[PDB]
């Protein structure tokens, strides 16, 4: 895709079709005409284009209808309206950008936003971007919530997030151009290094890879053709059919040896009858040679009979020795027919020790895609976004994604140190107190109209609840609070003076121990300028490992480390950290996952606002004072950077409308 | 519609390994000695055939007989009709062992005689007592 329908898929919108919150919004044109239709789609594609094209400054509604040709450029109030679109839903004009015209001198309406996450922010942008008085509230000392990133020295990197995951339909592919990340790519090509210390042969990593991607595959084929989707109330696991395909695996490679088998003994069987048959046979056969033999030796002149009996007995023998050689025939048939059968056996097993144990660091990959045991993913829905996937590389923030953080940052009244514990939404407006970090004695009152939290779903699950609502929220929810999947991965970051792993290389993986282990340290990073590599805690381990000391983490480090590449050709690290997640009071896990009977639909339901009851009883249906953004809330792309982005966008055009109405929908 | 290729599942075997907890389990046991009982089954096979054919060792080398090398004669004598008499009486019908036995006539020249001479040998009387056995 490119020209004007590269502009509509970079955006993520179909270029020929106009979009479900379109039609919400240019009823008039949906309900219209194609002609007017193929007019609305062509400005909205131009327009983005034009953004796009050059993001670091303002697109103007004027600049716009500037660019524009008859016939699209005559209907200057289609135009305005679509302008005012995109510009309202962050669809264009979102980030850092530089505004034309300065913003105006008073504003209208206050929120509270909760916290300074990139959701966070992104939305705060947009929001004093639509001049609202906006204030951030924020528990860290910092800015970016899970986007940490270690500076000390030239030493530099994430503990938190890390990956760009393809550009091709990356508002962070926008945001790159806006701000100076750097982003280098990422090479595929990862080697492998068993317990002991040594590559896996080319021709194991293949065969077991294959296996495994024929493995999920087939978990797929379980769940969708023969639903296997229940098991005695609970819902299926993604763990749970992975065994049972395993299992039934190994079962048919049973089931092939038996019946391979049980088709030589019926041969052998079919052998033994023969023999018998032939043995009985060399009897008749001496014994008759003997009855011959004698009846010749009564010498000429004979009476006929006697002569007879010689003929007769040559016949009865020759007639009986046809057989024999006729039997000695089907005798060899059969006894090669059995060579045969033994020369081709079936494997004698589906997954040896080794094997099985590779196959486990696949698993322990899949783990940490998805910051959990696969024992814990729905089976239907665990890739409910497999298609909303970006393209091209994926891609690194060599200098340390805190970087955008704190690009947004920038001109933005943010409270750091600034623990939110009760928010109170009223049908008249919300109160939000907090505390300070420092000294938690001393106490903080915000009055606002509007309140939009961030939150992440670890801090909403907390149990007793960190942050009191008042009144508790709608148990619909709650609900989906629970339900829904908050997991865990940790980061190790070794810091040396240098580069001893190859580094044309930019991972390589350690295949671990056990299966209870597969997740402990079973990948390395190497990333960035300095000689720094990156240590992953993926799986199961992640959760136990929080309990580990530095040290001992850093041990076990160098231990794999050394096993790879020489006892010695591995200095001590000079700087070491350990990102410890789950025990993080201000995130209690590190992203989102679908848990096992959840679904998207929980997402949306993150995503839904909280409309107050009324003051005074029977006053009019109030306004929906208390919203949500955060990477949890985004049933289409959780729980990663571009996701936590979206959201505070989304967020924005809806509270916009919401405070200050919607003028372009006339 | 179809499971990767290979790989193998069918709705049966699966509701076979999640009746339980270890319904896993039982039935890749119970497969283990299954097959172990069919090692031992073709040991015994083998062992048993391997004596059964030691008692075979020799063929059937000493008890072979010489060629018969000759020409087919239409004249019978009255040495050959009286093999054939004889034949007869032993065989019944088989006119081909009848005819290896003569030795020198053609396994037709052998009906016809069953024909021409019936008038005298009372072949009738020969071939009913053949069947009386
Ligand atoms: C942790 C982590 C790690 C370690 C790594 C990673 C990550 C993580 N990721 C994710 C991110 O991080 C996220 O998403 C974001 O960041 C989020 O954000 P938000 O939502 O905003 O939130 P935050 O941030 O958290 O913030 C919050 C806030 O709040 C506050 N607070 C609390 N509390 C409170 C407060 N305040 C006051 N008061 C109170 N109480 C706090 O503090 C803060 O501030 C990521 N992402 C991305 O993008 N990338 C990357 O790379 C990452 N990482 C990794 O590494 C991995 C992940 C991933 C990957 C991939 C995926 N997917 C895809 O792509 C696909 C799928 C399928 C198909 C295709 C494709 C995902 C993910």
């Amino acid at each position: 895709p490119s020209g004007v329908e590269g502009a509509a898929f970079q955006s993520r919108l179909p270029h020929d079709r106009m979009t479900s919150q379109e039609a919400a919004c240019f009823p008039d044109i949906i309900s219209g005409p194609q002609q007017t239709q193929k007019v609305f789609l062509f400005i909205r594609n131009r327009t983005l284009q034009l953004w796009l094209d050059n993001p670091k400054i303002q697109l103007t509604f004027e600049a716009t209808l500037q660019q524009l040709e008859a016939p699209y450029n005559s209907d200057t109030v289609l135009v305005h309206r679509v302008h005012s679109y995109l510009e309202r839903h962050g669809l264009i004009n979102f980030g850092i950008y530089k505004r034309i015209k300065p913003l105006p001198t008073k504003k209208t309406g206050k929120v509270i936003i909760i916290g300074s996450g990139v959701s966070g922010l992104a939305a705060a942008r947009q929001l004093q971007s639509f001049g609202m008085d906006v204030t951030l509230l924020e528990a860290r000392d910092r800015v970016g919530g899970r986007v940490a990133t270690f500076r000390k020295g030239n030493y530099v990197a994430d503990l938190g997030a890390m990956v760009v995951t393809g550009l091709g339909g990356n508002p962070m592919a926008v945001v790159s151009k806006q701000v100076n990340m750097e982003l280098a790519k990422i090479k595929q090509k990862c080697p492998l290094y068993e317990a002991n210390g040594q590559a896996v042969p080319k021709e194991k990593d293949e065969m077991v890879e294959q296996e495994f991607n024929r493995l999920l595959e087939a978990t797929s084929y379980l769940s969708h053709q023969l639903d296997f989707n229940v098991l005695n109330n609970k819902p299926v696991s993604l763990g749970q059919a992975l065994e049972v395909v395993i299992q039934l695996q190994e079962k048919h490679v049973k089931d092939e040896q038996i019946e391979h088998w049980k088709k030589i003994v019926k041969t052998q069987e079919e052998l033994k009858e023969l023999l018998n048959k032939m043995v009985n046979l060399k009897e008749k056969i001496k014994e008759l040679h003997q009855q011959y033999k004698e009846a010749s030796e009564v010498k000429p002149p004979r009476d006929i009979t006697a002569e007879f009996l010689v003929k007769s007995k040559h016949r009865d023998l020759t007639a009986l020795c046809k057989e024999y050689d006729e039997l000695a025939e089907t005798q060899g048939k059969l006894e090669e027919k059995l060579q045969e059968l033994e020369a081709n056996p079936p494997s004698d097993v589906y997954l040896s020790s080794r094997d099985r144990q590779i196959l486990d660091w696949h698993f322990a990959n899949l783990e940490f895609a998805n910051a959990t045991p696969l024992s814990t993913l729905s089976l239907k829905h665990w890739d409910q976004d497999d298609d909303f996937e970006f393209t091209g590389s994926h891609l690194t923030v060599r200098n340390g994604y805190s970087c955008v953080p704190v690009a947004l940052a920038e001109g933005l009244d943010i409270k750091l140190n600034t623990a939110v514990r009760q928010v109170r939404y009223t049908a008249s407006g919300c109160e939000v107190i907090a505390v300070n970090t420092r000294s938690t004695s001393q106490t903080f009152i915000y009055k606002c109209d509007a309140v939009l939290c961030t939150l992440p779903l670890g801090v909403l699950k907390q149990q007793p609840p960190a942050v009191q609502f008042v009144p508790p929220l709608p148990e619909w929810k709650t609900s989906a609070v629970q339900r829904m999947g908050f997991g865990n991965l940790n980061k190790v970051v070794l810091c040396f003076d240098r580069v001893f792993w190859d580094p044309s290389v930019n991972l390589f993986g350690h295949v671990g121990s056990t299966t209870a282990s597969r997740g402990e340290l079973f990948l390395f990073w190497n990333l960035y300028k300095a000689p720094i590599l990156l240590a992953l805690v993926a799986g199961e381990a992640a959760g136990i490992m929080e309990n580990i000391s530095d040290d001992v983490i850093v041990g076990r480090c160098l231990a794999i480390l050394k096993g790879i590449f020489g006892s010695s050709a591995v200095p001590q690290p000079k700087e070491t950290v350990v990102s410890r997640w789950r025990a993080d009071p201000w995130a209690r896990g590190s992203y989102s996952y679908v848990a096992a009977g959840s679904s998207g639909n929980d997402y949306d339901l993150m995503a839904q606002p909280i409309t107050p009851g009324p003051s005074i009883p029977g006053a009019p249906q109030p306004i929906p004072r208390l919203f949500f953004a955060g990477e949890h809330t985004i049933r289409n792309y959780p729980a990663t950077v571009h996701g936590a982005l979206l959201s505070g966008l989304r967020e924005a055009g809806r509270i916009a409308d919401q405070f200050l109405g919607a003028m372009y929908t006339l | 519609r179809k499971p990767p290729k290979g790989m193998f599942l069918s709705q049966e075997d699966v509701e076979a390994v999640s009746a339980n907890a270890t319904a896993a389990t039982t039935v890749l046991r119970q497969l283990d000695m299954e097959l172990v009982s069919v090692k031992r089954q073709i040991q015994n096979i083998k062992q048993t055939n391997s004596a059964l054919k030691e008692k075979l060792d020799g063929g059937i080398e000493p008890y072979r007989l010489p060629e018969v090398i000759q020409k087919c004669n239409a004249r019978w004598t009255t040495e050959e009709q009286l093999l054939a008499v004889q034949a007869i009486r032993k065989y019944g019908r088989d006119f081909q062992a009848i005819s290896d036995v003569i030795g020198n006539k053609s396994v037709v020249q052998v009906k016809n005689f069953f024909v021409n001479y019936r008038r005298r040998f009372n072949i009738d009387e020969v071939l009913q007592e053949w069947e009386a056995e």
